[PDB]
């Protein structure tokens, strides 16, 4: 298990770093506009019906 | 072997302690919320709803893309005992132009001397008498297996490409 | 008791996406062209183009498998009602009318079968139409 | 030692319950990951264009506040879908110019959207000229109609 | 992780709305897409 | 003497760590390369979604229901029937294009 974890980290450290950065940049507008997201999620089912 | 192992074990224990103290509550909260939302959207009725959505939406996308006519813009729709015994359709106006058609995959572009038809990938001959399945020599785009055709459109399709609509190998355009 | 369930649910979702990979690819293809279509059809900002089709009763619409005529509601009532389920045209694939309807949708998981809903794609009970659509009422 | 007993038991039970799920999920994610990677360029421009067309369609809906504003000019419709030739297909792939992507924004200088044909089982590509609808006349008593159904009208 | 936390909070608050979205969109999409099936257009009924 | 007193506890500790590490190793080895391929694939869509993140919330008004806008569904559609305003335009250019 120690070897497997060390290998996984050594292989996926840069990709996980880039994924963390891109998740940050994706989620910053989502957080800054959370009220709009909540409102449209509340609004959609009645419109769909 | 042992000195480096002990030192690195000490350092990783300290780092794990700090990392847990800093991120554990938020990480657990994220896991709990993700579990709750996924369990909510994977209930029986949401499950079959997502099933039908993925089963029947791309057809809707294809048809709503087919309704739009570039020359006139926008969409087209026609008005509608259940109904009258007789029906009529005077003519079909020009929806598109030869200079407006673009092909999703470069394998779908007709070669010289052939024109596209209302079933994608089936290419017909472009002659003056080629209207209403009347000019033989139709060839089929590569990788278009599994499309049934009516006998009338099969007659003009040539035996090789007619077989290709049921058989494996794709024909070679001239 | 949460991380195993999170991983199980993610596995279920990814499995359902994998069994319907072609559908997702088709939708991802159709979306940008849909954006281009909307951009083209909204050149005039307050009013969007929507033409009408000439010709009378070229395909006659089917009333089989839909709500009966006696169950229709007058246009005056803006009151909403619970939308029923399992409503689609029930003709035995005949006629030019509604060729590409629900009943001819490809089943992604089960090759070589076309049915309206995956509940009917998976079910092995044979698909029979509710009836041919007649011109003199009683579509049943 | 006692803390190791507790931690090992708890982690072992967690992994026993949630290891096969993770393994098979990461196995089934490979095709969809490749799918989403292939259609990367059709994401930013698509989101931008839908965002920009959201107010333009919203003004059309809300300019009145009680109905929809549309221009209705009479046009002729194409031939009705025929039974075997026009069955649905879900083999659509690719984008404009053979690769996934978006056009440039549709201004008024360059109005018409270049039509895109995809493996579907239906198209309106050949309608480049005026011709009479092949099922010009029909009957719904004995189903006897004039004209010949075609995919090449 | 914190911005993911607040996003997940606002999404867990509306998980039931998401379930209702999927439930209704799975029970009307087939009936609604039925209209654009007879041809390269969609049928309409004009009661006026 | 102390070790002989706590031999059973040491055995339990080693067996528990082994029970954890067996499942951990099987899960990590069963998904070492699938995870790497999934991440390498998903890196590009993550970058593109980061580019298009600010416009995402606005696009949700239209990207699901494309012909309609969710904001104005209740007022335009009054139940069974959709209210539409018809401009039957018989302009020369409209007929020429039609």
């Amino acid at each position: 298990a120690a070897g497997s974890l060390a290998d996984l980290l050594s292989d996926n450290r840069p990709l996980l770093k880039d994924t963390i950065g891109y998740l940050d940049v994706i989620q910053a507008p989502l957080v800054e506009q959370k009220q709009e997201v909540s409102d449209i999620l509340v609004q959609m089912p009645q419109a769909l019906k | 072997e042992l000195a480096n192992a002990l030192q690195d074990l000490n350092r990783v224990l300290k780092t794990t302690r700090e990392f847990l103290d800093r991120n554990g509550g938020v990480l657990t909260h994220d896991i709990d919320n993700l579990e709750q939302v996924t369990t909510a959207i994977l209930q029986p009725e949401p499950r079959d709803g997502l099933e039908t959505g993925l089963h029947a939406y791309p057809n809707l996308a294809a048809n709503v893309l087919n309704i739009n006519s570039p020359n006139q813009g926008g969409i087209i729709g026609l008005p509608v005992f259940n109904y009258l015994p007789f029906g009529m359709n005077l003519a079909s106006t020009a929806m598109t132009l030869p200079k407006q058609i673009a092909y999703s995959e470069k394998r779908l572009q007709p070669p010289p001397g052939y024109k596209d038809t209302t079933v994608p990938g089936i290419w017909s001959r472009d002659t003056l008498f080629s209207h209403g399945n009347h000019e033989p020599g139709w060839i089929v785009a590569p990788g278009m297996q599994g499309v049934q055709v009516q006998p009338a459109t099969a007659n003009m399709l040539t035996p090789e490409s007619l077989a290709e609509l049921l058989g494996g190998p794709d024909i070679v355009p001239p | 008791e949460s991380l195993p369930q999170t991983l199980a649910n993610l596995e279920i979702v990814i499995d359902m996406l994998k069994r319907y990979n072609k559908n997702v690819e088709q939708v991802l293809v159709a979306l940008p062209q849909g954006a281009a279509v909307a951009q083209t059809g909204t050149i005039f900002a307050p009013e969007g183009l929507l033409h009408f089709g000439l010709g009378i009763n070229a395909p006659p619409p089917c009333l089989t498998g839909f709500l009966p005529a006696s169950q229709w509601r007058s246009p005056a009532d803006t009151r909403t009602e619970p939308l029923p389920s399992g409503l689609y045209c029930k003709i035995p694939k005949d006629a030019p009318n509604a060729v590409r309807g629900a009943r001819n949708y490809p089943c992604a998981d089960v090759p070589g079968k076309r049915a309206a809903t995956p509940r009917e794609c998976r079910s092995d009970e044979p698909y029979q139409p509710l009836g041919t659509n007649p011109w003199y009422g009683d579509p049943d | 030692l006692v803390a190791a007993v507790g931690f090992g038991n708890t982690g072992g039970d967690i992994f026993e319950r949630g290891g096969p799920y993770l393994v098979r999920g990461a196995q089934d994610l490979l095709p969809t990951s490749a799918l989403l990677d292939e259609y990367s360029p059709a994401l930013f421009c698509t989101i931008r264009n839908y965002h920009d067309a959201a107010p333009k369609l919203a003004g059309a809906l809300g300019g009145n506040g009680y109905s929809l504003l549309t221009n209705s000019l009479v046009v002729g419709v194409g031939n009705p879908y025929v039974y075997p030739d026009n069955l649905p297909r879900v083999n659509a792939k690719g984008g404009p110019e053979g690769r996934p992507g978006c056009w440039q924004p549709i201004t008024r200088d360059l109005w018409p959207f270049p039509y895109l044909v995809m493996d579907t089982g239906a198209s309106i590509a050949p309608y480049n000229h005026f011709e009479l609808g092949q099922p010009m006349f029909a009957e719904y008593v004995w189903g006897r109609q004039v004209g010949e159904n075609t995919i090449n009208p | 992780l914190e911005q993911l936390r607040t996003v997940s909070d606002v999404l867990n608050e509306r998980k039931q709305d998401l379930a209702d979205i999927l439930t209704v969109a799975g029970k009307f999409i087939t009936s609604l897409a039925e209209a654009l099936a007879s041809g390269p257009y969609f049928k309409v009924m004009l009661v006026n | 003497q102390h070790f002989a007193e706590t031999r059973d506890l040491f055995a339990d500790a080693v067996t528990a760590l082994g029970r954890l590490s067996a499942a951990a190793d099987e899960t990590l080895s069963g998904s070492n390369a699938n995870l790497h391929t999934n991440l390498q694939n998903l890196q590009r869509p993550l970058k593109q979604l980061g580019r298009a993140a600010p416009y995402l919330v606005g696009a949700l008004k239209l990207i699901l229901t494309v012909p309609f806008n969710i904001d104005n569904i209740p007022k335009a559609i009054r139940g069974d029937y959709i209210n539409v305003s018809l401009k039957l335009d018989l302009t020369l250019s409209s007929v020429d294009n039609a």
